[PDB]
């Protein structure tokens, strides 16, 4: 028979949060939470994937004395051109015996490169992202870490304390219905369908998957005819679409994503996404509190600041006399939003002092501190500090 | 077990009837068999046991001795440009230039053969080309490729040359042959490699950011990548035909030659020996050597054989194409000071240094700027903080107090 507390804080990565547990007739209990990480993981689907095309030439059917056939093979972008009126040369002469009547039959296919293992696009449709989070608790003076899905059904225990994340206030993601996946970076687009791919544009060469033999193709290429007394296979064709693409894809999801989103692959996932806040529900076992009576009893309480300085950190410092009942563990916290303490537990003992480390934006800053299940008022002047610009949240 | 075919039976790939020494004993058979199995699965069980000879008349075994070489051969192939604008019948003539390695690397295929002499025995210091009818030795330091400039060659191993080359619109590989001639081919082929990462740098680095990048391996092993090979067709030589008094005499000299001639009676043949053809001229007929012990590129510069139909081999490649690692520079932290809602950044780049900045809010409003020199940026830090990366470093991240 626990104690469920219940707390929401901001989905901002990297800031410790204070969080004072209060059970009725028990000594008051301070949670330190941190997100580590709070990952967005999309179910992707892969319709095809895209790379360098290669245009297949074989050696030309010159055919000498005769007329060559043209048939219909089906191959990706098949071209087939019968050429009459040639007379090629080799090193040693003429190819052909005659003169006039002689055919040269141009044909070309397009297939997958040998770079399509190595260099490739994946396109992906991504629907409905689960939200996973990482978070750090200052658990009886230990570290203890919980990995959840932020549902607010997902139940995880570490040390008989039940923990359930979310559900997410915002269910924002920047990924779209459709993405492209190139090694580690990720784009939003509205990709071409299978079969429906341009010359010299991202698709004008698609596979359903790597291993996959039939491939589909549109890059325009036309045959042409060869130059005179020439054994050769001259033609037109619009380039590479996926080389065309990888230079003007432009900055990847990483870079252009709201709310600070760090984008990584395999698999393809949104990590540390600065949007709305996060309730965090933990069902503290019956063990870890301590009684009122079983805890000390602090009396005769003065605060003292010899040194302030308003900023993101802790550049307050604050000296607390005490007289205690007993030896023990208090908790320490404030009972003024605008000021935290970095302390969480302190070890008490008769008539001495405490130091802690306070963080507040106000000028004059005028506080109460309950240590155990006492308060003190802490009176602070704090000065501005060097910087206007800080690099931590 | 994996099974072959051979006319009216199948066996096992890996051991054909013909050994020891396929090729050597029976060249045209071996490749007609060889060709008859390109779509089989075992093809390769077949090939590496059909060019293998470990003979009877040795003491040791030569069993791992598998030299492709033996069956290929170094051609002359058409070429656009062989010097001075002029088109030729060129012996380093450009087949295929290839550049999807990210690193910068180009994979370029030659009409010629380099790292194997013509007695077919690997020798890195030699080059084979085809002189005339016959291939030839030429050395491996005269070898070069150049774009605008000259380039580095980091491998060569047969049809295939590595190069790393500066900037250009033309690609030209060439060599020098036993009679102190210069042989060279001239394709347009635009190279300008992009850049590896978000900093423009010229030399490599020991030691920086790892970044995901593709490469040509420098390995001389042929496992992977492949093309596509078949017999050449009917060579073309005149001085194969005399004029014999007032008639056409055609000398064989131990080859198999195709003649027609523009005359009556037996004017046409697949000879093995020496024919005459009388009340004929020299002009009046045509006379080509077949080629039908070797195999040769599927080159669409060379033209199809005509008595065979859709035969064709395979083989496998050198510097396959593998994702590896790129090491990057970090450009020097710059000097930053600050103010209200405000970053300021000196900015002292040693080379082209990509500069990206976003807010990490609702609008992010992505800027980039490719910093060349000595600049000075201001940037506005809003509520819900700034992130700018600066080239390969980490981002940096700025928040008001
Ligand atoms: C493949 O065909 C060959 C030749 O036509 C067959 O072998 C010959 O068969 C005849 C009639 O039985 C014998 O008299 C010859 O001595 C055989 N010659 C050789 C060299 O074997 C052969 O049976 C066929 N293979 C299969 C597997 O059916
Ligand atoms: C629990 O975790 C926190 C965060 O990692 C630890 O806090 C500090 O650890 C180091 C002490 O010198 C510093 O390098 C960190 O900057 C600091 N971080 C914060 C947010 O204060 C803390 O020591 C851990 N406690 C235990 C008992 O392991
Ligand atoms: C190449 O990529 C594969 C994943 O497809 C990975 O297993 C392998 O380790 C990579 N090799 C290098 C050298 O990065």
């Amino acid at each position: 028979g626990g104690y469920e507390h219940v707390t929401v804080i901001p989905n901002t990565v990297g800031v410790p949060y204070k969080t004072l547990v209060n059970r009725p007739g028990y000594s008051p209990m301070v949670l330190e939470m941190e997100l580590l990480s709070v990952t967005l993981e999309p179910t992707l689907s892969l319709d095809y994937i895209t790379c360098e095309y290669k245009t297949v030439i074989p050696s030309p059917y010159v055919k000498c004395c005769g007329t060559a056939e043209c048939k219909d093979k089906n191959l990706p972008d098949y071209s087939c051109k019968v050429f009459t009126g040639v007379y090629p040369f080799m090193w040693g002469g003429a190819y052909c015996f005659c003169d006039a009547e002689n055919t040269q039959l141009s044909e070309a296919h397009v297939e997958k490169s040998e770079s399509c293992k190595t260099e490739f696009a994946s396109a992906y449709r991504a629907h409905t992202a689960s939200a996973s989070a990482k978070l750090r608790v200052l658990y009886q003076g230990n570290n203890i870490t919980v990995t959840a899905y932020a549902n607010g059904d997902h139940a995880v225990t570490v040390k008989d304390a039940k923990f359930i994340v979310g559900p997410m206030s915002s269910a924002w993601t920047p990924f779209d219905n459709k993405i492209v996946v190139y090694k580690g970076d990720v784009y939003n687009m509205d990709y071409p369908p299978f079969g429906a791919g341009r010359p010299g544009q991202f698709g004008d060469i698609q596979s359903r998957t790597p291993e996959s033999k039939d491939v589909y193709a549109n890059t325009q290429l036309v045959l042409q005819r060869p130059a005179a007394g020439t054994v050769h296979v001259p033609y037109s064709q619009a380039p590479s679409g996926f080389k065309y693409w990888l230079k003007e894809r432009g900055a990847s999801l990483q870079h252009t994503a709201p709310f600070g989103c760090q984008i990584a692959t395999n698999p393809v996932r949104a990590v540390n996404c600065a949007v709305g806040n996060m309730p965090i529900s933990i069902d503290i076992p019956e063990a870890a509190f301590t009684r009122v009576v079983d805890a000390p009893s602090l009396t005769d309480m003065s605060c003292e600041v010899p040194a302030c300085t308003h900023s993101s950190d802790f550049g307050g410092v604050a000296i607390i006399k005490y007289a205690a009942s007993k030896k023990g563990k208090c908790a320490v916290h404030s009972m003024t939003n605008a000021v935290t303490i970095r302390e969480a537990e302190i070890e008490v003992e008769g008539n001495s002092q405490l130091q802690i480390s306070f963080s507040t934006a106000l000028a004059s800053a005028e506080f109460r501190v309950q240590v155990c299940s006492t308060q003190v008022h802490c009176a602070a002047e704090c000065h501005p500090p060097k910087d206007h610009i800080v690099n931590y949240p | 077990p994996v099974m072959c075919l051979l006319a009216n039976t199948t066996f096992p790939c890996s051991q054909p009837p013909c050994t020891p020494c396929c090729y050597e004993k029976e060249p045209e058979e071996t490749l007609r068999m060889l060709e008859d199995n390109v779509m089989r699965p075992g093809y390769y069980q077949l090939l590496q046991a059909s060019l293998t000879c470990s003979p009877h008349r040795q003491r040791e075994s030569t069993k791992d001795n598998f030299n492709v070489y033996k069956a290929t051969r170094p051609y002359l192939a058409h070429c656009p440009d062989c010097g001075e604008g002029h088109s030729c019948h060129s012996p380093v003539a450009l087949e295929r230039i290839r550049n999807e390695a990210t690193d910068g690397t180009l994979k370029i295929q030659v009409s010629l053969q380099i790292g194997i002499k013509t007695d077919d025995s690997h020798d890195w210091t030699k080059l084979r080309y085809m002189d005339n009818h016959m291939p030839a030795d030429a050395e491996r330091a005269g070898l070069f490729v150049r774009t605008s400039a000259p380039c580095t060659i980091t491998g060569t191993m047969g049809h295939f040359i590595l190069a790393r080359c500066p900037k250009g619109e033309t690609l030209t590989v060439g060599f020098t042959d036993s009679r102190k001639i210069s042989h060279s081919c001239t394709h347009p082929f635009h190279h300008d490699p992009p850049v590896i990462g978000r900093e423009k740098f010229h030399s490599r680095p020991q030691h920086g950011k790892e970044l995901p990048c593709s490469t040509y391996v420098q390995s001389t092993a042929a496992t992977t990548e492949e093309i596509e090979v078949h017999m050449p067709p009917d060579t073309p030589d005149r001085t194969l035909m005399s004029q014999q008094s007032g008639n056409v005499k055609i000398t064989v000299n131990g080859q198999t030659v195709r003649y027609k001639c523009n005359c009556g009676g037996s004017n046409e043949g697949l000879t093995t020996t020496d024919k005459v053809i009388n009340n004929c001229k020299v002009d009046q007929c045509h006379a080509a050597v077949t080629n039908h012990k070797k195999w040769q590129y599927n080159s669409p510069l060379v033209p199809r054989n005509a008595e065979l139909g859709d035969r064709k081999g395979k083989i496998h490649i050198p510097f396959p194409l593998a994702n590896v690692t790129c090491r990057v520079p970090k450009a020097r932290n710059p000097t930053v000071t600050y103010g209200k809602n405000q970053v300021i950044m000196l900015l002292y780049p040693d080379h082209p240094t990509l500069l990206s900045y976003r807010n990490m809010g609702e609008e992010p409003n992505y800027q980039e700027e490719w910093v060349m020199h000595k600049k000075e940026v201001v940037l506005t830090v809003p509520t819900e903080g700034l992130e700018v990366t600066w080239g390969n470093n980490e981002p940096y991240k700025y928040w008001p107090q």
